[PDB]
């Protein structure tokens, strides 16, 4: 439905939707922009990610509420409604994965863009894994493979303080702890990421230092919760 | 409590 | 699309949607319940109101953000997107007004139900008036007429501390101040409502006292802002 | 600031 709107207008409307907290509209505008077929800039990649993170985040929060109610009850209404929300969540994840596969990842040559999209791929397979059962194994391996490829590129091409590299390592650690039942892998990754970033902070400007230390704080918070 | 993932 | 679901299941799903903060779903379930053609209970009326208040509240907040951006700019994007949100808001208000007119109000014989629905009618015409221009006059008179009929019934049939009567008077005072450019009418209504409720608190149980005083606090907050 | 209307 966005095929008749100019790319630049879709991006401008995504920025307005963000200010208006209209995240479903924001995601639709950014999907339209991606479907124009041009690569996305750093700012545009962040708009895409913010839009879908907010949409799927609301769905995940709703699914967790309904799943909790359903687990305590063990009529069909709670199960039926949890299934409805689950199907909608899976549809949003499939949409994002489809944009990544057709054709954002294959056209991303720079490390910053390729790592960003591969991290997103890991994240949306992770959200699928949160609701999957038994099928679950295959989704988990898809998330792991995307995160691992992103990690390999990021370690070769980015400094340890780069915010994309840090956010990737953070989310992969969450994958290990919450999805893959590998809490020791999660703790090891978070600790090594934190320590390597700490030792690189001296190279950063005041602004970059703030960016990197904010994400490092999340690594430390998880380590506190996990140990 | 659940683990914290990357924030916007 | 809800015509094939049992009334009781729609109500149960509305309650679940509320807990999951899925207010669009909640509104759709309650619309489906209303369209079964039976009158609504007090609890069901509150579910209907909560669902649509949350849906239109998000739209109103977005419209205000976009209208503010549009006013500072004076390309077509901000206007076009504000118009899109405005049209969606008007559609939600028209849906609620249509449920009230077909046929909730005419079937409401008790004062509690008739006052509740007439207040809702005033509220959704008020939300239409917030975005209307010039057409604006006719919407304003429709809101005023609904609120006034509700007031007349409430003064004859309910005590001054009844929460529906208090919320009606509160919202009618907001109408006078923000929509009808009648700030002195707003102040007079809020003051008289507050004082008459104060003098009736002695009749209430501890629970009812808490209910009534919470709404009275909003009357006092407005009087502070308005004077 | 805007006036406060009935809360849920
Ligand atoms: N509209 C939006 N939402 C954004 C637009 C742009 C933008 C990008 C390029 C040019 C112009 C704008 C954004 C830039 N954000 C980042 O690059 C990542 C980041 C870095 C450090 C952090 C952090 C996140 O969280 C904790 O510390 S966000
Ligand atoms: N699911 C929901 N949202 C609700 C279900 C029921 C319910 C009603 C009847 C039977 C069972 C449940 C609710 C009852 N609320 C009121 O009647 C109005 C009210 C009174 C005093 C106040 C106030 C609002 O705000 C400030 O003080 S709300
Ligand atoms: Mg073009
Ligand atoms: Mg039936």
């Amino acid at each position: 439905a966005m095929g008749s709107m100019e790319r630049a207008s879709l991006i401008q409307k995504a920025k307005l939707a963000e200010q208006a907290e209209r995240y479903e509209d924001m995601a639709a505008f950014m999907k339209g922009a991606v479907e124009k077929g041009e690569e996305l800039s750093c700012e545009e990649r962040n708009l895409l990610s913010v839009a879908y993170k907010n949409v799927v985040g609301g769905q995940r929060a709703a699914w967790r509420v309904l799943s909790s109610i359903e687990q305590k009850s063990n009529g069909p209404e709670v199960r039926e409604y949890r299934e409805k929300v689950e199907t909608e969540l899976q549809g949003v994840c499939d949409t994002v994965l489809g944009l990544l596969d057709s054709h954002l990842i294959k056209e991303a040559g720079d490390a910053e863009s390729r790592v960003f999209y591969l991290k997103m791929k890991g994240d949306y397979y992770r959200y699928l894994a949160e609701v999957a059962t038994g099928d679950k194994k295959r989704i988990i391996d898809s998330a792991r493979s995307a995160y691992q490829e992103a990690m390999d590129i990021s370690k070769k091409e980015m400094p340890p303080t780069n915010p994309i590299r840090l956010g990737l390592a953070l989310n992969f650690s969450v994958f290990h702890y919450e999805i893959a039942n590998s809490p020791e892998e999660a703790i090891s990754l978070a600790k090594t990421t934190f320590d390597e970033a700490m030792a690189d902070l001296h190279t950063l400007s005041e602004d970059s230092y703030k960016d990197s230390t904010l994400i490092m704080q999340l690594l430390r918070d998880n380590l506190t919760l996990w140990t | 409590v659940r683990s914290l993932s990357e924030r916007l």
